[PDB]
RNA sequence: CAGCCAGGAUGUUGGCUUAGAAGCAGCCAUCAUUUAAAGAAAGCGUAAUAGCUCACUGGUCGAGUCGGCCUGCGCGGAAGA
RNA sequence: UCCUUGUCGGGUAAGUUCCGACCUGCACGAAUGGCGUAAUGAUGGCCAGGCUGUCUCCACCCGAGACUCAGUGAAAUUGAAC
RNA sequence: GGCUCAUCACAUCCUGGGGCUGAAGUAGGUCCCAAGGGUAUGGCUGUUCGCCAUUUAAAGUGGUACGCGAGCUGGGUUUAG
């Protein structure tokens, strides 16, 4: 079905009576306003726009406050929307509260994980470095071969090697709930979410078993 | 598993690997080293008991086995694999004969032995090995060591605990529908039971049994009568022995010769078996009355020489059958294999 | 946080007092052993009047580690000296008759609850 | 559920020849084990046929068994109910090992 | 021709090896006479027994069927980076 | 000279290297010197004890480059190239 | 030859689907389809290979100019002593 979207807060743990100890996430979700439905009709697909959080109207462009003003609903930090499941209906102007996450038991997290900058091949995939001795000059952890003695006569598409880190979107599988907050806005998931805190993050219900 | 077959195999095994010359040769000097290797040892067999397998119903089906030929020498200096030591799963109790003069190799009396039975041949040398500053250039090899060749007669004789014989149709198998779990196919004509299902008797936990099937048989040295020698091979490791006569045939004649000619053919099987303690118990004696086959009991005894208890049993009706084991099964502890 | 080729102490009276574990068990690639596990060692240093001798390869089980195991309560419980007991190649039977030194109880989770039996000691 | 368990094995491992049985008490000794019953068996088949009786009805006692120790020898076989520990046992071994102040 | 509805019996459990084989483990002189269309007989299930069957014929359907020869074009034989 | 690295022992769980020895071994070989030799050697090979990022498995940090800006300003190579 | 990096074909080492079995069940043996993934740690020797020690599902076979030094290594091969 639809799902939410939250802010990162930090990570905790709670504490049994058992003496089970499991670490949360704490995610800051808010009262989640639709911004205007899709339906069949009009673009062939069924999904409902939401926005959440608060922006100062100094900087909210005309196109961003025109197209708030007309749901009716107030600014939003950003924009996001979410695919219907075939059978429920929704009405623009509708804020989506917290505790539709009571029952599902397990939800998909989703947000741009922490950026690491242009990282080396030792780190972007676990590559072995060489030894760094026995005569080794100047090649401790360069990936050292990239291809075949011309037969290939290239690289090939697709090659593991060094790259850029982070700033991506990251999709954590069949995260378990621990509770639900509804009079205080926040929703506690057990383990580790992607992104740092203040990053925005979308939850959804699991769609594996 | 209904029937029993026996039969023979020829086992062979492989030759350790041959010897390889050869001379580097690199890209850009035509001049280099003797190069290669040694072989490969060649491949064992093995002769290793199962469990699962009871009969050698295979080896009827494949009556030759090939080990792994050791690897030639290669290129590099470059040794091949000792072949694969090929195991065989044997029943439990084989034995194994040999040609020109031959004997046996082992007897397999508990699961987990396995037995050498063909060497493969050694591997050889290469021209490597043959280095020297007189030669210089070694053009000389080893050839490997020719392996071992033998025919094996597999001869499959049970783990009959207690053995027993007894008179045809007299209820040897009869005497199994008893406590014994084995069911073997019982009807009343002649040699009912011809293949030997054994089984095996659990009165109380530690202590058990087990007790094999074999058919009667007509005095005859060759294989007439339809059963024989072939039956009687079988035998030879029972640690008791049951003799089985029936009283008062509906059909066939008393027992007062025909139960002392089958004593006199055991001699000339091929040792009297050792002359093991033979015990002899009696069958249909729920046919008559009970006193009658009393007194009619002890006659015979004397009549054939026999001065034990010549125990009564009533293998259909089940009377007597638990006194017959209880009197065995001391008997068996009380005498250990040593 | 046992390895290949690791130099651990003995906890048994079955005749061992340095050890060498030679092979670390789990699977492919069984990178170290925890606080429950099968690993197999090298005898490198017993008494002559022992049970065992040197140079003698078996399995054991590690009782105490360094590195120290994981309470689901987030706690751990490090030691100073890792130390092994005695068990047979063909079984899993211990050696030793007594032990010597605190066990865990995560070793009950492993299945080795006999030597949990004795070291009265936890 | 410390006597009432207790006495509820003592009695019906001694219906299947359970001989020569202690009963030890190790509060204020171990943290693990609170009392420990010693069970003799003839030889490795009666330690083994009592061994799965005591597990058997222990699965329709309902309480659950913690683990079990003897897989392929009846060398030393030891199972749990919980608070309460069993060892069942056979005459040549027990005297190897040390008796009655674990 | 192949189908469908039936026949398959008789002197006769065919003599030795035969414990048990009697068309179906080992030999055939291969018997022939009864009504005829059917053999001391090619196959299951055992040890035969008892039963499933076949060649063959009778009835119905009613127009091609049977396998050897030469040849054209095809199929498998023909798995690698 | 070969076969089963020659095979037994130490060293190792596992030792084509090392150490005195079995033999089917005798060529050298006695100032183109033979045997043993304490000490000595940035000499060849092997082993042991302490020790450690040599390694499983790398991680972080401190500095100089690598990067951007401002100034000066090469190189080997090049038949032409969309 | 070793380290880092891998890729491709299936004549498949395991996992997967089956046939036959002289496959009672487990355990097996042969053959067919299937390349998605995985496919070892140490002593010896420079080693390729191999032996041994010990695990697992196995420790696959070949092309890559028997891949990879404008990536590393100079242990073998190695001019000059
Ligand atoms: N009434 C009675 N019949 C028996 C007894 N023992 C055997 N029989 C019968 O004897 C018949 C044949 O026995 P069988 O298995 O052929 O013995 P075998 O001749 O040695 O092979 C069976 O059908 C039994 O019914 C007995 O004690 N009492
Ligand atoms: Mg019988």
């Amino acid at each position: 079905m639809i799902g939410l979207v939250g802010k990162k807060v930090g990570m905790t743990r709670i504490f049994t009576e058992d003496g089970v100890s499991i670490p949360v996430t704490v995610i800051e979700v808010e009262a989640n306003r639709v911004t205007q439905v899709k339906d069949l009709a009009n673009d062939g697909y069924r999904a409902i726009q939401v926005t959440t959080g608060a922006k100062k109207a100094n900087r909210v462009t005309k196109p961003e406050a025109g197209h708030f003003a007309k749901a009716g609903v107030e600014a939003g930090r950003g924009l996001w929307e979410f695919r219907l499941a075939e059978g429920e209906e929704f009405t623009v102007g509708q804020s989506i509260s917290v505790e539709l996450f009571a029952d599902v038991k397990k939800v998909d997290v989703t947000g741009t994980s922490k950026g690491k900058g242009f990282a080396g091949t030792v780190k972007r995939w676990n590559f072995r470095t060489q030894d760094a001795t026995h005569g080794n000059s100047l090649s401790h952890r360069v990936p050292g071969s990239i291809g075949q003695n011309q037969t290939p006569g290239k690289v090939f598409k697709g090659k593991k090697m060094a790259g850029q880190m982070g700033n991506e979107r990251v999709t954590v599988q069949s995260l378990d709930v621990v509770r639900v907050d509804a009079e205080r806005n926040l929703l506690l998931v057990k383990g580790a979410v992607p992104g740092a805190t203040g990053s925005d993050l979308i939850v959804k219900p699991a769609v594996k078993a | 598993m209904k029937f029993v077959d026996e039969a023979s195999i020829l086992v062979v095994a492989g030759d350790g690997g041959n010897g390889c010359v050869s001379f580097r040769r690199e890209k850009y000097i035509p001049k280099g080293g003797p190069d290669g290797g040694d072989g490969g040892d060649g491949g064992d067999v093995w002769m290793e008991a199962d469990e699962n397998l009871n009969t050698l119903i295979d080896y009827r089906f494949e009556k030759s086995f090939r080990a792994e030929r050791g690897q030639n020498g290669a290129s590099r200096d470059c040794t091949g694999k000792r072949g694969k030591d090929v195991t065989i799963k044997v029943p439990v109790g084989t034995r194994v004969i040999d040609q020109g003069t031959g004997e046996t190799m082992g007897d397999m009396t508990k699961h987990g032995q396995r037995l050498l039975v063909a060497k493969g041949g050694w591997h050889g040398l290469g021209n490597t090995r043959f280095k020297s500053s007189v030669n210089r250039t070694p053009r000389q090899k080893t050839n490997g060591t020719p392996g071992d060749k033998r025919e094996l007669l597999l001869e499959l004789m049970l783990l009959a605990d207690v053995g027993m014989l007894g008179m045809p149709n007299a209820g040897k198998s009869t005497f199994i529908r008893a406590v014994s779990a084995a069911k073997p196919k019982v009807a009343d004509y002649p040699f009912t039971t011809l293949v030997p299902s054994l089984g095996v008797v659990r009165m109380d936990n530690e202590k058990s049994f087990v007790v094999a099937d074999i058919p009667g048989l007509i005095e005859g040295a060759a294989e007439g009568a339809g059963l024989g020698i072939r039956f009687l091979k079988h035998l030879e490791r029972c640690r008791v022995l049951l003799h089985l006569i029936d009283i008062d045939p509906i059909d066939g004649t008393d027992p007062v010769e025909n139960a002392r000619i089958i004593i006199s053919e055991l001699e000339k099987y091929s040792q009297d078996l050792a002359t093991k303690p033979r015990w002899l118990v009696f069958n249909k004696i729920d046919l008559l009355d009970k006193v009658e086959a009393e007194e009619k009991a002890k006659a015979i005894a004397e009549a054939l020489g026999w001065e034990d208890k010549y125990y009564l049993i009533s293998a259909a009706s089940g009377l007597g059958v638990k006194d017959l084991c209880w009197d065995v099964m001391t008997f068996i502890i009380e005498n250990p294999v040593v | 946080m046992i390895q290949e080729q690791t130099m651990l102490n003995v906890a048994d009276n079955s005749g061992a007092r340095r050890v060498m574990c030679i092979k670390v068990l789990g699977g492919s690639h069984r990178r170290y052993a925890g606080v429950g596990d099968i690993i197999k060692i090298t005898i490198k240093e017993a008494i002559p009047r022992g049970k065992v001798k040197k140079g003698d390869v078996l399995k054991a089980v590690v009782v105490r580690t360094k590195k120290g195991v994981r309470r689901p309560d987030g706690s751990v419980i490090r030691f100073d000296g890792n130390a092994c007991v005695l068990l047979n190649n063909n079984s899993e039977q211990p050696i030793g008759t007594r032990i010597f030194g605190p066990v865990t109880r995560e070793l009950r989770s492993e299945k080795f609850m006999k030597i949990i039996s004795l070291a009265p000691e936890v | 559920q410390g006597k009432a368990l207790q006495d509820f094995v003592i009695d019906k491992i001694d219906d299947l020849k359970g001989q020569d049985i202690i009963a030890l008490d190790v509060q204020g000794k171990s943290s693990i084990t609170d009392c420990m019953i010693i069970c003799t068996g003839t030889s490795s088949r009666h330690v083994m046929s009592i061994a799965d009786h005591v597990v058997q009805e222990s699965r329709a006692a309902g309480l659950l068994p913690l683990g079990v120790e003897g897989e392929n020898s009846a060398d030393w076989i030891v199972v749990d109910l919980g608070d309460v520990i069993v060892h069942v046992m056979q005459e040549e071994s027990r005297r190897l090992y040390e008796l009655e102040k674990l």
